């Protein structure tokens, strides 16, 4: 079963290097070429590169804006394939895909994908606060829940609820970029008498710091 | 390269109705091994896209009848009769033919019975004051359509300045939003009111929806 798995995105300076790995497992990894596809917000997605097969004396072939810069290479034994990125620009941020190049002429199979920022502005963890009622009477589902995520950069943040055990009812709004810095919140609607008698929590990561913030809403 | 354009950019639909996107490229796709790469692609809401159409008409693995491939020349079709929940994110059309392109994009919205917005306040936690500001959230609950106003109210005078209003995605099993406002005030300026007043104004209803807590 199809699965690939990127990696080693973070934040660059205008003009770094960085590496990105991808994973591929669930198919012979030999038999296929293997792509890279980024998609920025601002254009959309955009064919990075390719990586045939050894037969193909593993012939590369980029898009013609990263041409030079960066590199593709693969460990068939691995079942890995890799993206050298030198000489970071603005352009170069975006959401990084790994996909297969399909028996099919179609890029069949993705990864989820791993983010690239290059931005002169440094990281800066999130700071977590707790959204508790505010002591009132129930009328309105049947207890909302949240966890405010204010002050990071660069994106994204990912909010579990439970490690990710709790998943009903769900609510994380977009991301919104004020004063240089992000910020968004998620919540959870819980029945009345399962809090707090027993215990919610939030999972908010931040893969640019490397840090993985877990809080618990007490009822205070 | 070659460009692909798709219609419309946005597109809402009732569930169990039919919908059609197209995408029109800037030259001809087929191939000289008289293949015609045209691709179709389902990103669902912070999820990774997926193969839905391949070389204009073929299904691939795991999707159902209700999506049709057509073509014709430089002009190109998917089709879904049948929608429903799941269907909800937007639509890619690709080429490989060339070098690799895709199109802008097209986002499905499932067009349904409106919803009645439910409000919750929740009052700054302790936990922000040192940081010198505090922020009062008003969360919208499951509510169709996405408009929504929402109004702040602080000791009785409307308040605009340093208000902050996001919305989530579609949500695939109900097809609702969700919503909150923000208002951010320095510790001492939110130390300074007592009551803190949000009102909602949605098309479900004429009367405001209010929402409030005192200090
Ligand atoms: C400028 O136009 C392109 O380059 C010219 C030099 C060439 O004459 C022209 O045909 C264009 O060819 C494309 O070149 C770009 C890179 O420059 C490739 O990225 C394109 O590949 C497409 O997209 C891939 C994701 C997909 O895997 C490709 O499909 C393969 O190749 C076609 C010819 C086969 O019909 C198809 O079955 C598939 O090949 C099979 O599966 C792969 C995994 C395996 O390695 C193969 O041995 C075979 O079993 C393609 O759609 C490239 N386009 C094409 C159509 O090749």
């Amino acid at each position: 079963e199809v699965k690939v798995e990127e990696s080693g995105g973070g934040l660059v300076q205008p003009g770094g290097s960085m590496k990105l790995s991808c994973v591929a497992s669930g198919f012979t990894f030999s038999n296929y070429w293997m792509e890279w596809v980024r998609q920025s917000p601002e254009k959309g997605l955009e064919w990075v590169a390719e990586i045939r097969l050894k037969s193909n004396n593993y012939a590369t072939h980029y898009a013609e804006s990263v041409k030079g810069r960066f590199t593709i290479s693969r460990d068939d034994s691995k079942s890995s394939v890799y993206l050298q990125m030198n000489n970071l620009r603005a352009e170069d941020t975006g959401i990084y895909y790994c996909t297969r190049g399909g028996a099919v002429g179609a890029m069949d199979y993705w990864g989820q994908g791993t983010s690239v920022t290059v931005s002169s502005a440094t990281t800066t963890a999130p700071s977590v606060y707790p959204l508790v009622p505010g002591c009132s009477d129930t009328s309105g589902s049947s207890v909302t829940l949240g966890c405010l995520v204010k002050g990071y950069f660069p994106e994204p943040v990912t909010v579990k609820w439970n490690y990710g055990a709790l998943s009903s009812g769900v609510r994380t709004v977009s991301s919104v970029l004020q004063s240089g810095f992000y910020s968004l919140s998620s919540l959870v609607t819980v029945p009345s008498s399962t809090w707090p008698s027993q215990t919610v929590i939030c999972n908010v990561a931040h893969p640019a710091s490397k840090v993985d913030l877990i809080k618990e809403p007490s009822g205070p | 390269d070659v460009v692909l354009t798709q219609t419309p950019l946005s597109l809402p639909v009732r569930l169990g109705d039919q919908a059609s996107i197209s995408c029109r490229s800037s030259q001809s796709l087929l191939h000289s091994d008289g293949n015609t790469y045209l691709h179709w692609y389902l990103q669902k809401p912070g999820q990774s896209p997926k193969l839905l159409i391949y070389k204009v008409s073929n299904r691939f693995s795991g999707v159902p009848d209700r999506f049709s491939g057509s073509g014709s020349g430089t002009d190109f079709t998917l089709k879904i009769s049948r929608v429903e929940a799941e269907d909800l994110g937007v639509y890619f059309c690709s080429q490989t033919t060339h070098v690799p392109t895709f199109g802008g994009g097209t986002k499905l919205e499932i067009k349904r019975a409106d919803a009645a917005p439910t409000v919750s306040i929740f009052p700054p936690s302790s936990e922000q004051l040192t940081s010198g500001g505090a922020s009062v959230v008003c969360f919208l609950n499951n509510f169709y359509p996405k408009d929504i106003n929402v109004k702040w109210k602080i000791d009785g005078s409307e308040r605009q300045n340093g208000v902050l209003n996001s919305w989530t995605d579609q949500d695939s099993k109900d097809s609702t939003y969700s919503m909150s406002s923000t208002l951010t005030l320095t510790k001492d300026e939110y130390e300074r009111h007592n009551s803190y007043t949000c009102e909602a104004t949605h098309k479900t209803s004429t009367s405001p929806i209010v929402k409030s807590f005192n200090r």
